[PDB]
Formats: structure tokens, sequence, C-alpha cells
RNA sequence: CUGGGGCGGUCGCCUCCUAAAAGGUAACGGAGGCGCUCAAAGGUUCCCUAGAAUGGUUGGAAAUCAUUCAUAGAGUGUAA
């Protein structure tokens, strides 16, 4: 009579980017979620509780690098 | 851990609960709250 | 009786077969050896058996090397009972081979005499074998 | 005095570090202070929490993670802690030896085999207890230093 | 005080003090001082301001000062090194006066067993 | 034998934590202070763009004068001060480099709080 | 629910692998956790940064260390 004890598992958190290189996104919205620093906060890009990267000006995405190993997100605010 | 609830002295209403560890604190917690209505940072006293 | 003193994971998923052996297609300790020309799954009840029919003719007369190790346990269900119950027991661990790898490794012996001891060794395996020197050009 | 090309690349030395061993006040409640006032009566300062009970490095008995004193002197308190060591410090001693290595406590590889505060003698002790004195020199080398350490002071 | 240096043990009996002292076994150690009221109450240097230096005077007085006489006892070791006794083959090894070496093990001197 | 190290150094570490959370911006420039063994500069720089447009040290000809090694420092903040009266004397944050905020600095601080640097 | 049913074992939430470089993805597939704790393990200002081997407790070959390497090897109230 074989049992088993490996049938348990969490729920899948849509994690990832959420705005594209170059689209026009509005202040508040959203542009990466993970757990911890996988991308730092360039320009006019707040951090929030959960580690979530937004926009606070209206304008375009732009991804770079920031040091040598580390990337970036910013927003500038030219239409 | 047991609740807290921080009574007021001039507001009358419990607008501010919160936890503590009696095996720890065993004594009256006093911290200094803002009672809306008064809007004054009051000293609050837990019940 | 060769295996691992200990391992993280005692369920594995079973090693791929396809494409050509990644590294070790050289002679480098004796300097004559058996290359494999077929892929297929070597246990250590094989390793051992042609070991030991390769000493017994060689009546200790030299030093053998064995460039494979069963890295990959595998399990198995005794009794053959109904599918669905979870994974089984460890039966044996194997070791995955790719055409172009060398399996044994002679030194210290007659030439003629290392091709005959390789003869014997490779009927105990399950695999095509083709005897090869240390290349130098 | 041997070549020194400058008036500045003369040897200097460094400080002078040491205090008691263990004095486990876990069993040695009054121990602990007793030592304290013993390290404080050969120089006046405050007992700290380190390991400063060696004769140089660390090579000695393995434990770790302990509960001992220290006491660092480098001014010219350390001058005088070095003339009472010629006087009080060689009346048991006797013995000039030389090495430049470790000893009790890359370091970090023991914390025993010491002295037995021997200038400390039972006119004012409840005990005996090991106060290795590690020695810091600016030396750039161990045979410079043990040419030192024979240099304006006992071998 | 400055009988020995620095007085090993403290708080205790008179005649305890040179009980420490190499040189005497507490056979004449109330027969060096013979000095006017030399008693002893369990305190060495306690209830007591100058009767040591009548003590440092008969000790220098006497045939053996404390160092000399251990200088010729640790002189003569050399000197009985002529062919005789005083185990002129004996430290060297383990075996001692009284060839203990077959009734047990060397006590006196042994370096590791 | 223990081996001495850097002042400046360890000072520059410091001050590059204390550069990541502020910098000048034209309407609110930063003012970066200098401090060595002998004398103290002070500049108005503008990390937006990159370019200072303001100068103040201890070694000027119009500061050298045997003081009480502090006084200068006093009299550099108040020379600088009439130099940013000049254009631009508004709102500005100030820079302690990588030292503490005790000592000539907060003179030279205070230099500028007393002269009318709204800051 | 279930490779017929019964017997057994499971039933909610969290992390990883399977999952095929966005996200999502099954099985009685493979591994671990949670049903809290904390008045400082919170807020703010300021300042700091393992293992090897030689003055030997006949020695656990890592007492609370001197300063080399540390180059982060650590450390994080808790599983990943």
């Amino acid at each position: 009579v074989s049992s088993t004890k490996n049938g348990r598992d969490s729920e899948s958190k849509r994690l990832g980017a959420k705005r594209a290189d170059g689209q026009f996104v509005t202040g508040g919205s959203i542009l990466y979620r993970q757990r911890g620093t996988k991308i730092y906060p360039g320009e006019n890009v707040g951090r929030g509780g959960d580690d979530t990267l937004f926009a606070k000006i209206d304008g375009v995405v732009k991804f770079e690098r920031k040091g040598r190993d580390k990337k970036q997100v910013s927003v500038y605010a030219v239409a | 851990r047991v609740n807290v609830t921080l009574a007021c002295t001039e507001c009358g209403d419990r607008n501010y609960i919160t936890t503590k560890n009696k095996r720890n604190n065993p004594e009256r917690i006093e911290m200094k709250k803002y009672c809306p209505r008064l809007n004054k940072y009051t000293l609050h006293r837990e019940t | 009786m060769l295996l691992p003193k200990r391992v993280k994971y005692r369920r594995q998923h079973r090693p791929k077969t396809t494409g050509r052996s990644k590294g070790g297609n050289y002679v480098t300790f004796g300097e004559f050896g058996l290359q494999a020309t077929t892929t297929s799954w070597i246990t250590s009840r094989q390793i051992e058996s042609a070991r030991i029919a390769m000493t017994r003719y060689m009546k200790r007369g030299g030093k053998v090397w064995i460039k494979i190790f069963p890295h990959t346990p595998y399990t198995k269900k005794p009794l053959e009972v109904r599918m669905g119950a979870g994974k089984g027991a460890v039966e044996g661990w194997i070791a995955v081979v790719k055409p172009g790898r060398i399996l044994f490794e002679v030194a210290g012996v007659s030439e003629e005499v290392a091709r005959e001891a390789l003869r014997l060794a490779s009927h105990k395996l399950p695999v095509k074998t083709k005897f090869v020197k240390r290349e130098e050009l | 005095k041997f070549n020194y090309s400058s008036v500045m690349e003369v040897p200097k030395i460094d400080k002078i570090v040491v205090n008691m061993g263990v004095g486990d006040a876990v069993q040695n409640s009054k121990v602990l202070d007793n030592a304290v006032e013993e390290l404080e009566l050969i120089t006046g300062q405050k007992p700290l929490v380190t390991k400063a009970k060696k004769s140089i490095a660390t090579f000695r008995l393995r434990e770790g993670m302990p509960i001992g004193a220290k006491v660092t002197l480098r001014g010219e308190r350390m001058y005088e802690f070095l003339d009472k060591l010629i006087s009080v410090s060689l009346p048991r001693v006797r013995d000039f030896q030389g090495v430049s290595k470790k000893a009790f406590d890359n370091y970090t590889l023991g914390v025993k085999e010491q002295l037995i505060f021997p200038e400390i003698d039972y006119d004012k002790v409840s005990k005996v207890r090991g106060m290795d004195i590690v020695i810091v020199t600016t030396a750039n080398t161990d045979e410079e230093a043990r040419e030192l350490l024979a240099n304006f002071g006992m071998p | 005080a400055r009988i020995a240096g620095v007085d090993i043990p403290r708080e205790k009996r008179v005649v305890i003090s040179l009980t420490y002292i190499y040189g005497i076994g507490t056979s004449t150690a109330q027969k060096i001082l013979e000095e006017a009221n030399v008693s002893a109450d369990t305190r060495v240097k306690d209830l007591t301001d100058d009767e040591l230096g009548r003590i440092r005077e008969v000790v220098d007085g006497y045939k053996v000062e404390g160092d000399l006489r251990r200088e010729t006892n640790l002189n003569i070791k050399r000197l009985m090194e002529i062919s005789s006794y005083r185990g002129i083959r004996h430290r060297r090894g383990l075996p001692v006066r009284g060839q203990k070496t077959k009734n047990n093990a060397r006590t006196r001197k042994g370096p590791v067993k | 034998m223990i081996s001495k190290i850097d002042k400046n150094k360890v000072r520059l570490k410091r001050h590059a934590r204390v550069r990541t959370n502020l910098s000048g911006t034209a309407e609110k420039p930063r003012l970066n202070v200098y401090r060595s063994n002998k004398h103290i500069y002070a500049q108005i720089i503008d990390d937006n763009k990159g370019v200072t447009l303001a100068q103040a040290s201890s070694k000027d000809s119009d500061i050298a004068t045997t003081a009480t090694k502090v006084e200068l420092a006093t009299k550099v903040g108040e020379a600088i001060a009439k130099k940013a009266a000049d254009k631009g004397i508004k709102e500005i944050v100030f820079d302690r480099g990588g030292y503490l905020y005790h000592g000539r600095v907060k003179a030279l601080a205070e230099a500028a709080r007393e002269s009318g640097l709204e800051f």
C-alpha cells in the first residue's frame, strides 16, 4: 500500500515586465513586478513596498544599463 | 500575545487597537496618539 | 559495486541519449583503450563484470583505468503493481555513454595482449566498441 | 643602524595588547572583576571584552566564542609597561627565548599555553591568571623583530 | 614583605611563609627566629610592624644564605661525575637509586610512559 | 606589523554614499566643501549640468591671514556668501563631503546661514 | 477525490523543480514550510565590516585573538 506526500503547491504570481520599451505610459502605471532588486529604478521611477517599479511622470519607458552588470528603467517627460 | 485597546481621556472612542506580550510587558502601555475630534496629539492609555 | 557515497536527490529524470560525447574522447593515461560507437546505458554490474574479466586474463600485469562512473540512480517498481502510486525505490546506478567516449585504458603490457584483453571485456558490454591507440599528429 | 636609507625607515613598536584569558565568570562571579583589577594594577585602563592574552598571534587549544577581557596600551603607558616588564616581569621568568609567529589567542587558532600572573604575586590576588602579552611592532621581518627583541631589553 | 621579594602566602601562619620558601621544610622554621616576643597568631604581615628585620639578620648570619647553598648543590652535579655514584648514568636515562625499574616504573625521572 | 590606512580614501567612500540621494540642480545647487590639513575650499556645483559657478578657499590672496586656524573658515563662508549673493543665493543643499558636521565645517556652514543664504 | 470499489492517505495558504529563455500550464509527479513572533526584530540621525597556518591548556588540529587572506567565503526571528 504505497502512499504519497508531495501534492501541495502555492499559486503563481504573474511577475515580469508589464510595459514594453519605448511605449507611452501615464503616471502611476506599473512597469515591473519582482521579488527583490532585479531592476533598479531610474529617473521619475519610484519603488513600492513589494519592490514594484512604477512611473510618476507621463512619458516613454527606457530600459538601460546601470554600472556594468545591473539594469535600470527610467521615464522621460518628452512626448 | 493578546489584543490591546488604547482608551482616550477626552475622545471616549477606541479608534486605536494594537497588540503586545503580557509575559513581556505586563504593565499598562501609555503612548501619545492623535484623536481627530480633539485634533491634538493626546496621551492615550490602555484599558 | 561503484556508487556515490551520498546524493542530494535519490530520484533523477533519466539522462537523455542523443548527440555525440561531450568530452573524454582521447586516451591520456594508458597507450590503448576501448572507444564506444553506439549510445546506451552502462550499469555498475556490467562495469565491474568487464573489469573482472580483463584483470583475470591480464594476471595482474599492467594498470587499468575506468573513465566512466555511475552518477545517476534509477528506480523500478517490483511485483508489477497497478500504475499511479508515486515513484519506486532505487534499483541501481547507470551512466550514459555517447559515441566517441573512451571506456577503459590499459598500459604496461604487450600491444597484442591489450588487443585480446579489451576484446574479452567488449563481450560483457551492450555497445559496439573499437580498439584505438594514443594519437599524436 | 643596519643601513636605513632614511631616518623614518627605522622600525617602531606598534602597540601593546594584553589582559586575562578566560576568567570564566559563568562560575567566577567576582574573579572577572578580580582579573580586571589585576590588569588595572599593571596599567590603569578599564578592561574590555576581547582575547588579549597571548605571546603573539593564535596557535593553541581551540574552542572559540568565549567571554574574556582585554586592554589596549600603546603610548608612554606602553614604555612604562616595558620598564615594569624588565623589573617585576623578569623576577620569576629569568629566561629570554626568541620567536615571531603565534602563541595563545592569519591567527584565530587557539587560546591556551600562557603565563601565570607572576608580577601579580599572592600579596593581593585570589588566584593566578594567564595574561600573555602580545607584542605589536612595525617590524617588517620576524628576524629583524628578533634583532629588536634583544635590542634595548632582554633577549 | 621584602623577606623573599614578593610574599607568596598571605594572611596565614607566620612560619607558613618560610614553608613555601625553598631551603627549609618546617624543621628549623621556629629555630631560626629567637627574637624577643617572637610569637605568631595566624598573621604573617598582620599585627606586626618590625620583626622580619631580625629574621633577615639571622638568615644572613647563618652559614647557608639561601641561594649559595643551592649554588654548590647545583655545582657538585658535574663534580660528582668522577666515575662514582650520584646518578652518574641514572638521571640521563630513567632508572633511579633503588632499582624500581623492575618493581614498577620510573617515577623519579620519566619523559613519557 | 599593523599598517596605517589613508584618510582621504575612507572619506571619499563615505562622501560617495552621502551623494546617492543628494545633488545640485540650478535652483537648488549643492555646496561641496573640501577641508585639507592646511586650508579649506568650497564651490557651488550643479550636478544636473556639471559646471561650477562659485569658488572660495582659505588659501586665497584676499583670505590668507594668520588667524586662529578656525576664523578663516568663517571668513571663507562669508566670502562665498557674497559671491553667491551676486546671483543664485536662495535655497541651496549644503554638502558636508565625508567629514563630521561638528568642527571647522560647522563654522563655515553657519557662516553662510547668518549671511542670508536660505539653507 | 480514486488507472473498478474497498483499505490507506489526503482536502486551505507560502517557495522551488517538472514548465519547452514573456506570462500561464496536468498527474495518488519530485522536495520543503505555515495556522506566527517583535515595544524594538519598528522610525530617524550618526558610525562601523568566515576558512587556512607558527611562543604547544599532549594539546579536538576552531578561549572571547595579533593582523595576512578577508572579497564577502558571512550575516538576516523563520522554508525556499
